């Protein structure tokens, strides 16, 4: 149920913050 | 509005998945990352995750596909 994007936000939160 | 700083961050994230550095993320590399997070995916679940972003249908994720996905989430 987790997507590749979801896993990216877990392992690279800076990439996460940029997306949000 | 994708900046060079953002592309650098996304490339770094990509490299965290691309364990062997060959430029593609495989289901094996995805599984290694998931299990290190305490997850327990099947191969079919991993292939499902790849398929959602595998723009060219070759079964692995390259950096252009990864960047395209991150750029879409930005919009
Ligand atoms: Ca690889
Ligand atoms: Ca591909």
């Amino acid at each position: 149920n987790l997507s590749l994007f979801d896993l990216t936000t877990l392992i690279h939160p800076r990439s996460a913050a940029i997306a949000s | 509005q994708l900046t060079e700083e953002q592309i650098a961050e996304f490339k770094e994230a990509f490299s965290l998945f691309d364990k062997d550095g060959d430029g593609t993320i495989t289901t094996k590399e995805l599984g290694t990352v998931m299990r290190s997070l305490g997850q327990n995916p099947t191969e079919a679940e991993l292939q499902d995750m790849i398929n959602e972003v595998d723009a060219d249908g070759n079964g692995t994720i390259d950096f252009p596909e990864f960047l395209t996905m991150m750029a879409r989430k930005m919009k």
